[PDB]
């Protein structure tokens, strides 16, 4: 009915789907923390002489250059992604920018100015 | 502007129209090109036999 | 030449990142530690490569947004 | 901060900050000292108006304009007029804005080194660029291609553009243009009676072309219309009383344009030039160039030219493409709209020349690739 | 622009009576009663400033693009916080990015009639099957029942 | 109206390339159909001949 | 996991996934770079168009194949047109999926080698293999004999195999194809007054041989017909207008391919190489392969040539065997449909060169047991 009215329902509307994106997030890190708990195999530290624990360590570290390698070629596919989503982001762009650049005109002299200049002090809210 | 849309959408319509009949001959012509290669394959039967009576006479 | 320079590159980069790892001067106690250290480590990494999983699931995402777009382009 | 969005012209120069609607000052590019003597004791006489004020006092005042044909050939009137510009019809320092002149496309180079020399070294701009004519006027269509004719007061040109790749070999360049079309209109109005001959009643017969003067989309017709009945003949009256009435002088004036051997120019008029410059192209633009042909300059401002153009270019072309012809109406000021455009863009942010490199490398610094 | 409005939220329609209280003081004597507010502005000018009625065209026509023709005070209201933008965009279009893919649990890229109904049903927003062909259009430019992320953007375009 | 003019003609754009192509493939194959018409009759001939050839021998 | 089915080729390159009738994009395999200046800022302008992009804006390109006859002369632009086919035009990363690319009979080994190379170290494919491009189009017919003629548009070749027994004393690989008959097609446009010169216009010449031109039956004849009818003359539109009749130059164009001395070469036509490929074959599988002549590739869809064809073959061989030439509807992508069916096997899917090979015996593992 209202450009207001429909204004304030898009507002709402804004603020269900953030909302929405809040519960992803908590959802996402909640499987975060599930997962880290998962996959990191724990520190089973007890009652252990000083060569089960090297052998322990040296696996470890073993294990960890492995995930380190896993991880930096999901990084190197990861920026691979965001380059060609940059370039692309440019392509449509090109494809849809052109006329789009702001054509806007200084000599609108803003109303909260106007009405300051107009009446001094007496616009307050604007 | 306004007649020259006019113009182009009567033009749009016609060419449909003739995109739906080119639709109709192809699918008469492509069913007639089936019969007449399935009786093409009757005829090389047909020679293959004949071919092996005349070398066996 | 290159791609056999980016292999070189990246297997060198992998060593590098392979701590020289040294138990053998510190005490057993010293010994957990450094493993309570490796795995830490392991569950950075862990986390890091999840994070890339789910933003690499974003940027395919994207990828395919565009791809629509595109075709509306087209 | 805010760049400030000059271009000279030839005729009218137009300037404003970057990023508006219309240019903020607009106002003829003359200079006039006076001529008669002066009894009057401290009326506080100067030597030289320049701009909107010598249109004004141009009884008493020779009136001339500081740039030619495109070429600048006074460069000290230039400069007068630059200054003018910056101080009194905008009133901002040029030592705290960008500058982003506008020149004719296939000038002399000296012409573009002194202007940037002059910029730098007596205004002491922080950093200004100069950008061809044409390119401005396609961007403020809101293209990226199309053959743009801008027929300025000075000089027509006609520079084909496609993809944004402008197509350097075929750029056609005429000199006819508004301000020869006034002098023969001033030398036919003598078939009458009425001459005019100080260069301040070239003024005058300047607003005289533009308030009556019209193409006719067909010449044979109209003049064999206009020598029979007279409901062409519409009056003006002048500057102090004493109306006139133009004949078959109103659509004859501006005919030039199409058959430049009224003016005893060889050259082919802008309806073939325009063919000749599309046919230079190569053979899979020209449909697209066909379709997007774009009109700017003040001189494409006749009442009935963008038909006249369109039905001779249809002749001319094969019958299958078709010709449309932009003729957006902020045309005279389409340059200027498009200038403010690229100033208000972020990837043209970088393409300045800054005052460091000019010191580097001097003047010749604009032919290199800061073009 | 949502500050004015919003430190006048706890306030009735007055605002608008001191409104016309002040064009009294200055362009008392409306004749159409309705939305004509380049007359004010224009009489603001004349004191002295740069004549300038583009900006009384700005103003005058941020009022009326529902295409019925109204003027309301809510558009009055949407005039006055659009005129001059501050939190505008719907803020980050990242965050529009991310709503869009909310929106794509399918990841198809093409927003269709089922995840906009979805999407409204969750807001449970109770808008007219007119009006839901209208915002469907508005968002469906092309009107082909998918919606693509510049479709969505449109559709959400000076929303916020 | 500009945009509704723009809108009539992709279409009539869109409508005449499928016609040209329908065009195109009702050629292709009415041409092999007049090939195998030729090669059927052509068989039938030979048939004729070869079921001679057999009595002969 | 499905395998890639890519096919090089020299003109259209084809891909699709393993499995399916017809691949999934074709596209010419051009990479184009931009020629002229360039004036408008922030177009977006990439600075190589490959692929069916650069067929769009080829009018202010220079468009140049990299594969010139079967070898591959300009390997950046090859592997640029394979990053191009995996990535955008099937949207698969590589990474997850074998390749089946494909050669012509009788190449340089160097090329086989680096294409090799290129998949398994910059794409890092799991595993690619080679294979024989008239072999394929011998699976695409369901036959498992017969001499296959692979006309395709950068070399002609004409491999000949028994039982799956492929013979190789018997290949015979003539470089005479589709891109020799554009540019003779170009030359003899002249004679009218057409003059196609840039290398966007030899796309307008190929599309003009492929809607047109036609294989006679009878040569002279043909030519006596249509030197003193007009009923041969069809014309067609340019890009631009400007219809063109093509008279006798339409039978003309493909016959330099039973008569390769037009061009210059000294061979003979692919009429007379078919039945020496055939002669060189043992006395007792001649019958078999006069049977079961097998016709594939892109340049051989003109209109009437599996009727010349056999009546020139005829006419060489013996009178008794029977000739016949198998010529599908679907020629054109006749290789593509065997790789796919080849791909698809259960026998096949041990005989890919698997990436630890290539990592001990180097790229020289393609001319092991692994072919
Ligand atoms: N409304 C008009 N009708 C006809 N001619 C005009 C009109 N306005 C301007 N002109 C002509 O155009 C010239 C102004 O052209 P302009 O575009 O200002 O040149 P420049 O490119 O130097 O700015 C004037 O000299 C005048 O002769
Ligand atoms: N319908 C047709 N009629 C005549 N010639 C054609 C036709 N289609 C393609 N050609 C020719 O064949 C070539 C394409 O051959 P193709 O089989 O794609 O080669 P490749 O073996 O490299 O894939 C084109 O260059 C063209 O000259
Ligand atoms: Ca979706
Ligand atoms: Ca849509
Ligand atoms: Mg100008
Ligand atoms: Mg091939």
């Amino acid at each position: 009915i209202s450009a207001s009215r429909k204004l304030q329902l898009k507002t709402l509307m804004l603020q269900i789907a953030k909302q929405e994106m809040e519960r992803e997030a908590e959802e996402r890190r909640g499987e975060k923390g599930r997962v880290l708990r998962t996959r990191c195999q724990p520190l089973e530290l007890d009652g252990l002489g000083f060569e089960e624990l090297q052998d322990l360590c040296r696996q470890l570290h073993a294990r960890v250059d492995k995930v380190d390698e896993e991880r930096y070629d999901v990084e190197a596919k990861v920026t691979k992604n965001i380059t060609e989503i940059a370039d692309l982001t440019q392509k449509i762009y090109d494809l849809r920018g052109k006329f789009k650049r702001p054509t806007l005109r200084r000599v609108r002299i803003s109303a909260d100015a106007m009405m300051q200049a107009l009446l001094g002090t007496r616009a307050k809210e604007s | 502007i306004e007649s020259d849309l006019e113009r182009a959408e009567e033009r749009a319509e016609l060419s449909e129209g003739k995109c739906a009949e080119l639709e109709e001959e192809l699918k008469t012509v492509t069913n007639n090109l089936k019969s007449l290669e399935a009786q093409a394959e009757k005829y090389s039967q047909k020679e293959d036999k004949y071919e092996e009576e005349i070398k066996v006479l | 030449g290159k791609r056999q320079t980016e292999r070189e590159k990246k297997k060198k980069i992998l060593a590098e990142r392979r701590k020289a790892l040294a138990i053998d001067h510190l005490n057993e106690d010293q010994l957990r530690e450094k493993a309570k250290e490796l795995w830490q480590s392991i569950h950075n990494l862990e986390a890091e490569k999840f994070d890339l999983q789910e933003k690499f699931k974003q940027q395919k995402y994207e990828i395919n947004v565009l791809r629509n777009r595109i075709n509306d382009n087209q | 901060t805010t760049a400030l969005v000059c271009d000279n012209g030839s005729g009218l120069v137009k300037a404003g900050f970057a990023g508006d609607d219309a240019p903020r000052a607009v106002f003829p590019s003359i200079v006039g000292r006076p001529r008669h003597q002066g009894v009057m004791v401290g009326m506080g006489q100067k030597d030289s108006y320049v701009g909107d004020e010598a249109q004004s006092k141009r009884g008493i005042l020779t009136l001339k304009y500081p740039i030619e044909h495109g070429i600048i050939t006074n460069w000290d009137d230039m400069e007068k007029i630059w200054h003018h510009t910056f101080y009194n019809e905008l009133r901002v320092a040029p030592e705290e804005h960008p500058t982003l002149l506008t020149e004719a496309p296939l000038n002399p180079k000296a012409n573009r080194e002194k202007m940037t020399q002059i910029m730098f070294e007596t205004f002491n701009v922080p950093a200004m660029y100069v950008a061809i004519q044409a390119v401005l006027s396609l961007y403020a269509s809101g293209r990226t291609t199309g053959i743009v004719l801008d027929s300025g007061d000075g000089v027509t040109h006609n520079v084909p553009i496609y993809e944004g790749y402008a197509l350097p070999h075929a750029i056609m360049r005429l000199d006819l243009a508004g301000r020869d079309l006034t002098d023969y209109l001033m030398k036919i109005l003598t078939e009458r009676g009425y001459s005019f001959v100080t260069t301040a009643e070239r003024e005058i017969v300047r607003d005289i072309k533009e308030k009556l003067c019209y193409v006719a989309l067909d010449f044979e017709n109209e003049m064999a219309t206009a020598a029979s009945s007279s409901s062409l003949e519409k009056s003006y009256e002048l500057p102090d009383g004493q109306v006139i009435t133009i004949g078959n002088e109103r659509f004859r004036c501006p005919e030039t344009l199409f058959q430049p051997s009224f003016i005893g120019m060889e050259s082919a008029g802008i309806h073939e030039t325009t063919y000749n410059s599309i046919m230079k192209c190569d053979i899979d633009i020209r449909k697209d160039l066909y379709a997007n042909n774009v009109l700017s300059g003040g001189t494409t401002m006749y009442p009935g030219i963008a038909d006249r153009m369109q039905k001779e270019i249809t002749a001319l072309a094969p019958s299958t493409m078709k010709i449309k012809i932009i003729a957006p109406p902020e045309r005279k000021y389409s340059v200027w709209i498009g200038g403010s455009i690229l100033a208000s863009l972020s990837t043209f942010q970088q393409m300045w020349i800054s005052k460091q490199e000019y010191d580097e490398a001097g003047p010749s610094i604009v032919h290199r690739k800061c073009f | 622009d949502d500050i004015y409005k919003a430190a006048v939220e706890q306030l009735t329609e007055e605002q608008k009576n001191e409104f016309k209280a002040a064009f009294d003081i200055f362009v008392l004597g409306a004749e159409d009663g309705c939305i004509s507010t380049k007359e004010l502005g224009k009489v603001m000018r004349m004191l002295g400033q740069n004549p300038t009625p583009e900006e009384l065209q700005e103003m005058i026509d941020e009022v009326d693009e529902d295409g019925s023709g109204t003027v309301d005070f809510d558009e009055f209201l949407v005039m006055m916080v659009r005129c001059m933008k501050d939190d505008s965009k719907g803020k980050s279009e990242e965050e529009l990015s991310d709503l869009f893919r909310m929106f794509d649990k399918n990841a198809d890229g093409y927003i269709d009639l089922d995840e906009l109904k979805m999407m409204l049903q969750a807001t449970g927003e109770t808008i007219t099957e007119d009006d839901i062909e209208e915002l469907m259009k508005d968002g469906d430019k092309n009107n082909d029942g998918r919606i693509d992320y510049d479709e969505f953007l449109e559709f959400m375009k000076g929303v916020e």
